[PDB]
RNA sequence: GCAAGACUGCUAGCCGAGUAGUGUUGGGUCGCGAAAGGCCUUGUGGUACUGCCUGAUAGGGUGCUUGCGAGUGCCCCGGGAGGUCUCGUAGACCGUGCACC
RNA sequence: GCGCAAGACGGACCAGAGCGAAAGCAUUUGCCAAGAAUGUUUUCAUUAAUCAAGAACGAAAGUCGGAGGUUCGAAGACGAUCAGAUACCGUCGUAGUUCCGACCAUAAACGAUGCCGACCGGCGAUGCGGCGGCGUUAUUCCCAUGACCCGCCGGGCAGCUUCCGGGAAACCAAAGUCUUUGGGUUCCGGGGGGAGUAUGGUUGCAAAGCUGAAACUUAAAGGAAUUUGGCGAAGGGCACCACC
């Protein structure tokens, strides 16, 4: 089921089988791309960005308008952050839990999740050094707070 | 016990014969849903077979638990 | 108690089942002519048949087991 | 039963199971477009549209995030697409 | 061997209940595992209705009633005889007997 | 609080109920909610309104639970808080 | 523009008029709902009921007759005849113990 | 009967209901933080339930320093009971039972059943979220909403039945898919005592936890289940050698 959880779950996406630009659909690629660049300008992460993008501009997914994803022609762009936004979310959850945990010294729960989301943020970490993503130098510990959020 | 005359007293009874077929009535009470569903198969709205009104509207299975 | 309370006569409906102790007393319903509807069980020790009635003193209290 | 016809079956049971374990894989979603009466034109939102929307040129708001479908404001015609 | 499919008790995703105290005796049962009574009956007996009727200031005044809950050890209700035993195939009867009195 | 003689002159201090009715209300397979606010009038009497509340079944429903969410408890509570807020 | 079908609100002649006033959870184009003053076919037939409160001859809550259950009945007014309504039966507890082997 | 003060606890509502890794969790309100499941044509793209070293949490009782000590209550005192009670019983009753922090890591911590994944019957209800579909209600008209009803989907606590199949049988939708043996992966048991004992190491203020023998003795110790048997166990039937 889950990694850390008890309880096995199926709720998750499932893309059809069609493969085709639809041909209601009015929109080429260079001008998907302008408004991906656009909202790259905003600042946002890119997931938002594909729901948002699916939302309010009916494509049916970008991978089949363009020939490859976002995250591709962002980092083409080169305006991707270096930091992946799973690490990003991950440490921010972490922080917020530390934030919350120092103020309140009888709480062991939060303890525990705690313990469980530097052991998730380490199992993503050698992943991604052993992806060649992270650095081998970095390192993590509980207090790099202000030079990485 | 076991019977070889066949019971006459009642054997008598199913010899007595009602001069209507009991199942040949003037009309017969059908549904809409069991109309159609004979519909589609060989008959269609026969002058015998009338569409009974719908009184639906109230649902079943009185409450046990 | 220290009231005078009238005699009220009884005729016999049914016989049910003795109890007792020992089970000598039987529960019979039975009911009054002046007031035919209100029928009341009463506690009665003897041979009773169904047809005869019943001599009452008290339409108060209510018949109970064997105590 | 044991004899079952899993080649091709009758529509009813892939609109009626779950879409994981359907025969193929299909979602149970699709594209919707919707306009606003006191506006003109046609804009296209998705079944679950998991956030507020505006049209362009701030005229109305077309419906709201809820955790199952859209909920849309009222008055406003729609058309099953497809492509 | 095992001799109901439960314990005596309705303890499935808990581990841990609250205790109360019994009535007659002072054990500290379990709520699941205790037999709990829930009787109904007048502030008098059946008796004496009628000699509290004629003794009432008011006209056809209805006598209250009492509504308490008893909590019951096991032992407490097999001494008083509020429960008996059953059989092997006489355990696999959930509902209870039919209230005629 | 008043005598002069051979009189007694009394006021309002405080409304129940028997312990029967409310023994009577709280039922199996229903819901019971609880509100109290503490309210003051116009003049200066200072006083706290205990209320209940219990569910009703539908006379067509086949469910045996008929119970109701946390939220609309809270809701119904806090509707009860802006009544006796209001009304008092 | 043409085609005839199917269903429904309201009224029992129509305007006034669904103006006022009332309330609801959230709204709407809105439920309830007469009158003053009037003008004219000068104002539709059959059909059963009806315990109490709320809110409609609906809905909701709640009774009486004999302990129970099944029938029967329970709007207002005026006359007559009656006076013990009919049918079948659990409606059971209700002072009671218990050392030491 | 009227008030004041202190401490403890949140009954009835309260279920073979919910949540939590487990111990465990119930007066309202507010703040903070986390999470399951549901939905997704969103993102990353093999990032994995598997785990000695190591680490967190952990019922009650036990220890240490502080104010509080209502009620209950180990040892102790008294009175009955008994042939004999420093036992069952009754009245007081210290330490504790209550809070903050510092410890220990033991339970029948038991579903007496490790974790993940797949397959193999049906039925009726429950909780969450979503979905479709007559009707009633927040009074009468129109829409979304809550309430109710009829169906579907996924997860969870659960129930009934059986020649699916298994087992020594109790019984099992797992305790099945096992000689017609092999999905992956930790811990752990070779008759019964001696004995979780001695020694040693280990941690602990203490109480003590973990690791953990040998000599010698025994042919039994044990698990399921059937029939009179015995209850200071329940239920029923009969008897003028029992009663009324």
């Amino acid at each position: 089921g889950r990694m850390h959880a008890p309880g096995k779950g199926l709720s998750q996406s499932a893309l059809p089988y069609r493969r085709s630009v639809p041909t209601w659909l009015k929109l080429t690629s260079d001008d998907v791309k302008e408004q991906i660049y656009k909202l790259a300008k905003k600042g946002l992460t890119p997931s938002q960005i594909g729901v948002i993008l699916r939302d309010s501009h009916g494509v049916a997914q970008v991978r089949f308008v363009t020939g490859n994803k976002i995250l591709r022609i962002l980092k083409s762009k080169g305006l991707a952050p270096d930091l992946p936004e799973d690490l990003y979310h991950l440490i921010k959850k972490a922080v917020a839990v530390r934030k919350h945990l120092e103020r309140n010294r009888k709480d062991k729960d939060a303890k525990f999740r705690l313990i469980l989301i530097e052991s998730r943020i380490h199992r993503l970490a050698r992943y991604y050094k052993t992806k060649r993503v992270l650095p081998p130098n970095w390192k993590y510990e509980s207090s790099t707070a202000s030079a990485l959020v | 016990i076991s019977i070889k005359l066949q019971e006459e007293e009642r054997e008598r009874r199913d010899n007595y014969v009602p001069e209507v077929s009991a199942l040949d009535q003037e009309i017969i009470e059908v549904d809409p849903d069991t109309k159609e569903m004979l519909k589609l198969l060989d008959f269609g709205s026969l002058s015998n077979l009338q569409v009974t009104q719908p009184t639906v509207g109230m649902n079943f299975k009185t409450p046990r638990g | 108690t220290s009231r005078v309370q009238p005699i009220k006569l009884a005729r016999v409906t049914k016989v049910l089942g003795r109890t007792g102790s020992q089970g000598q007393c039987t529960q019979v319903r039975v009911e009054f002519m002046d007031d035919t509807s209100r029928s009341i069980i009463r506690n009665v020790k003897g041979p009773v048949r169904e047809g005869d009635v019943l001599t009452l003193l008290e339409s108060e209290r209510e018949a109970r087991r064997l105590r | 039963p044991l004899a079952k016809d899993l080649l091709h079956p009758s529509p009813e049971e892939e609109k009626r199971k779950h879409k994981k374990k359907r025969l193929v894989q299909s979602p149970n979603s699709y594209f919707m477009d919707v306009k606003c009466p006191g506006c003109y034109k046609i804009t296209t939102v998705f079944s679950h549209a998991q956030t507020v929307v505006l049209c362009v040129g701030c005229s109305t708001v077309l419906c709201q995030p809820t955790g199952g479908k859209a909920r849309l404001t009222e008055g406003c015609s729609f058309r099953r697409k497809q492509h | 061997t095992k001799k109901r499919r439960n314990n005596g008790r309705a303890k499935k995703g808990r581990g841990h209940v609250q205790p109360i105290r019994c009535t007659n005796c002072a054990r500290c049962v379990p709520k699941d595992k205790a037999i709990k009574k829930f009787v109904i009956r007048n502030i008098v007996e059946a008796a004496a209705v009628r000699d509290i009727s004629e003794a009432s200031v008011f006209d056809a005044y209805v006598l209250p009633k009492l509504y308490v809950k008893l909590h019951y050890c096991v032992s407490c209700a097999i001494h008083s005889k509020v429960v008996r035993n059953r059989s092997r195939e006489a355990r696999k009867d959930r509902t209870p007997p039919p209230r005629f009195r | 609080e008043d005598v002069q003689g051979k009189n007694c002159l009394t006021n309002f201090h405080g409304m129940d109920l028997t312990r029967d009715k409310m023994c009577s209300m709280v039922k199996k397979w229903q819901t019971m909610i609880e509100a109290h606010v503490d309210v003051k009038t116009t003049d200066g009497y200072l006083l706290r309104l205990f209320c209940v509340g219990f569910t009703k079944k539908r006379n067509n429903q086949i469910r045996k639970t008929s119970y109701a969410q946390h939220q609309q408890v809270r809701q119904i509570r806090k509707k009860m808080m802006e009544i006796m807020t209001r009304e008092v």
